[PDB]
């Protein structure tokens, strides 16, 4: 029935670094309270169970500490594989409620993207509809502008991008544009341009190829 | 070594009931306190049903009336009976052992996805991703209904260097998907490659060769 409010919602921090995660509560849980670990599409991992105590199996790395209302998770020397999720969670009064989590992020070096860029296929034409995909690979940091140009003219409004989790081997991500029209659209125009800016590019890239 | 497997997870009408079944291994459900956590898609972590070792059962409020956490001492097998579904009960559903004193939910199931919506199933279209140093190679999964599909490459044998990335919603109400491998560019003549699509919900089982164009 106590409210947890986990600290900081978002940590960002690089390979080496330690890591400090706050859970705090509303009402005294005594020491009744765990941390897991959460990576992306996978179940959690308990790591510290009663506050201070490491559960089997936790490297050494991980530790747990706190009584009353304040509570500490650490990380004492980060990895490429700790990006993930984690959560704090009290038993004391029902019900049983979890913290909020706090997401954690691995701050690597400046890498720019690979651009590749995909024609639809011939498959595709027979249903009527064209799909161009860009590809950004491998980059770092997360924030990527990409610009669709048709003929030189810009797109709005018709391409939809997603993003992959950060990798758990260089901590980088990549994205897929996707620009949607018609196959009447396609054939009306050439020249298919996606044009990328990044920190990690002294300028902005455009790759492109003809119908 | 404890494994608890999961099954029943899928789609279903508002209104509806869907089972899911938790397999246990190397303790006792019987004996222990066990518990039903559900995530929510992009969301923290909620608990739902514990069911004690004297046979007491808690639920959360959210579920109290509609769910029945149950064990079947013999089976092994763990079950959580739902009712009355809506589309805030959409989530990865997951069985865990709870402890009673202030100790540890140890293991836990490998989770199982359940969608609540009334919209109808649709299996998805697979084309390919056209190869032109370093060669860039995909698979484009567009237009399925709901979540998810299983993109592999090779029958699970191309595993290294993939990108298999998360599901955009189109405003059309269809899910779609693009996976990419990038492969040593002396193999485009000797080694194929081949994506496999399987999405559960529409039966669809996709093997799509792309090749260089």
């Amino acid at each position: 029935e106590i409210v947890l409010t986990q600290s900081p919602a978002t940590l960002s921090l690089s390979p080496g670094e330690r890591a400090t995660l706050s859970c705090r509560a509303s009402q005294s849980v005594s020491s009744y309270l765990a941390w897991y670990q959460q990576k992306p599409g996978q179940a959690p991992r308990l790591l510290i169970y009663d506050a201070s105590n490491r559960a089997t199996g936790i490297p050494a790395r991980f530790s747990g500490s706190g009584s009353g209302t304040d509570f500490t998770l650490t990380i004492s020397s980060l990895e490429p594989e700790d990006f993930a999720v984690y959560y704090c969670q009290q038993r004391s009064n029902w019900p049983l409620t979890f913290g909020q989590g706090t997401k954690v992020e691995i701050k690597r070096t400046v890498a720019a993207p690979s651009v590749f860029i995909f024609p639809p296929s011939d498959e595709q034409l027979k249903s009527g509809t064209a799909s161009v995909v860009c590809l950004l690979n491998n980059f770092y940091p997360r924030e990527a502008k990409v610009q669709w140009k048709v003929d030189n003219a810009l797109q709005s409004g018709n391409s939809q991008e997603s993003v992959t989790e950060q990798d758990s081997k260089d901590s980088t991500y990549s994205l897929s544009s996707t620009l949607t029209l018609s196959k009447a659209d396609y054939e009306k125009h050439k020249v298919y341009a996606c044009e990328v800016t990044h920190q990690g590019l002294s300028s902005p890239v455009t790759k492109s190829f003809n119908r | 070594e404890v494994q608890l497997v999961e099954t029943g997870g899928g789609l279903i009408q508002p209104g509806g009931s869907l089972r899911l079944s938790c397999a246990a291994s190397g303790f006792t459900v019987s004996s222990n306190y066990m518990s039903w956590v559900r995530q929510a898609p992009g969301k923290g972590l909620e608990w739902v049903s514990v069911i004690y070792s004297g046979g007491s059962t808690y639920y959360a409020d959210s579920v109290k009336g509609r769910f029945t956490i149950s064990r079947d001492n013999s089976k092994n097998t763990l079950y959580l009976q739902m009712n009355s579904l809506r589309a805030e009960d959409t989530a990865v559903y997951y069985c865990a052992r709870y402890d009673g004193i202030y100790g540890e939910l140890d293991f836990w199931g490998q989770g199982t996805l359940v969608t609540v919506s009334s919209a109808s199933t649709k299996g998805p279209s697979v084309f390919p991703l056209a190869p032109s140093g370093t060669a860039a190679l995909g698979c484009l999964v567009k237009d399925y209904f709901p979540e998810p599909v299983t993109v592999s490459w090779n029958s699970g044998a191309l595993t290294s260097g993939v990108h298999t990335f998360p599901a955009v919603l189109q405003s059309s109400g269809l899910y779609s998907l693009s996976s990419v491998v990038t492969v040593p560019s002396s193999s485009l003549g000797t080694q194929t490659y081949i994506c496999n699509v399987n999405h559960k919900p529409s039966n669809t089982k996709v093997d799509k060769k792309v090749e260089p164009k």
